[PDB]
């Protein structure tokens, strides 16, 4: 309700960069993303939000891209490779596991990562467009 | 560079270094480490009209500090003050908190936040939580374990500091990964 002075001069409003403008989407879903911690050796949870998975129209690079819901900050940023291997958890066809080189923190990481779906379905849907984007490269 | 330093108070154990750890990285801390004086965490969020960055001050809540955080109180622009829905001990404690902000830095904007929202059943009904009333502050049930409001303080802070009630945060721009 009541009134604060500001602390800094107002900036203009910008243009909404996304950073996406160049690529299409193969896959977009919610889902719930785990990074491994090493030292620990526990996951710990990374983020919640829109999994996608983008192939650049110009270079054709794929990448898979989260970010968190309501703060939308990045949680993954990563080249998909075809050397990746997406590995389902014991009894578990809701999640998969793989590693990436990661770019959320805008600095490369090396990472293991487990992302989970709510239904079945919605993991299967993305096992196949993550494998069949995999399907490039070479033959 | 925009930046805003923002003091987080609260009674120990009320989910301060959890709620900003959660920020920061992701995860959900389940142990108590008893924060040691002050950790200072820079935490960027993007906007319609750019980049702004909180400078946030995650204060030790034992008592024994209360001589150091005036001196961490000391040119901040902004406060949360922490407490926990399952322990009533530290939403009485919150006045003391709001006491000892307005003393250091009058008139600034302060947030008090309800943490812990997503245990079944609260020890602190929304019905006893007044405080902000009588302060006239913005008030927000939160969790750090689930995100429920967790993005808010932030947002309601940011939308006083900048002078723009209509502030939204944007997507952070995905930059080009490794390779
Ligand atoms: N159930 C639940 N527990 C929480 C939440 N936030 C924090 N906690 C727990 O409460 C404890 C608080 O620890 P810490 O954040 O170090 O307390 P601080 O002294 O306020 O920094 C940790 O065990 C957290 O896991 C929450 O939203 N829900
Ligand atoms: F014990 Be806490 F980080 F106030």
């Amino acid at each position: 309700g009541p009134h604060f002075e500001p602390v800094v001069p107002l900036p203009d409003k910008i243009e909404v960069k996304t950073g996406e403008e160049d690529e299409e989407e193969f896959f977009c879903n919610r889902a719930k993303l785990f990074r491994f911690d090493v030292e620990s050796k526990e996951w710990k949870e990374r983020g919640i939000g829109n999994v996608k998975i983008l192939r650049h129209k110009t270079s054709g690079k794929i990448r898979l891209l989260m970010r968190r819901e309501q703060v939308l900050k990045i949680c993954a940023n990563h080249y998909i490779s075809p050397d990746m291997k997406l590995t389902p958890n014991a009894g578990s066809d809701r999640s998969f596991v793989w590693h990436a080189l990661d770019y959320a923190d805008e600095l490369p990481k090396p990472e293991q990562l487990a992302i989970r779906f709510k239904t079945p379905e919605e993991a299967a849907l993305f096992k196949c467009k993550f494998e069949e984007a995999q399907s490039i490269l070479k033959a | 560079q925009v930046q805003f330093k923002l003091v987080l108070v609260g009674d120990g154990g009320t989910g301060k270094t959890t709620f900003v750890k959660r920020h920061l990285t992701g995860e959900f801390e389940k142990k108590y480490v008893a924060t040691l004086g002050v950790e200072v965490h820079p935490l960027v969020f993007h906007t319609n009209r750019g980049p702004i960055k909180f400078n946030v001050w995650d204060t030790a809540g034992q008592e024994k500090f209360g001589g150091l955080r005036d001196g961490y109180y000391i040119q901040a622009q902004c406060a949360i003050i922490m407490f926990d829905v399952t322990s009533r001990v530290t939403y009485k404690n919150v006045p003391n908190w709001h006491r000892d902000l307005v003393r250091v830095c009058e008139n600034i904007p302060i947030v008090l936040c309800g943490n812990k929202v997503d245990i079944k059943d609260r020890k602190v009904k929304a019905k006893s939580i007044v405080f902000h009333r009588k302060k006239n502050l913005q008030y927000y049930d939160i969790s750090a374990k689930s995100n429920y409001n967790f993005e808010k303080p932030f947002l309601w802070l940011a939308r006083k500091l900048i002078g723009d009630p209509n502030l939204e945060f944007v997507a952070m721009p995905a930059l080009a990964p490794p390779e």
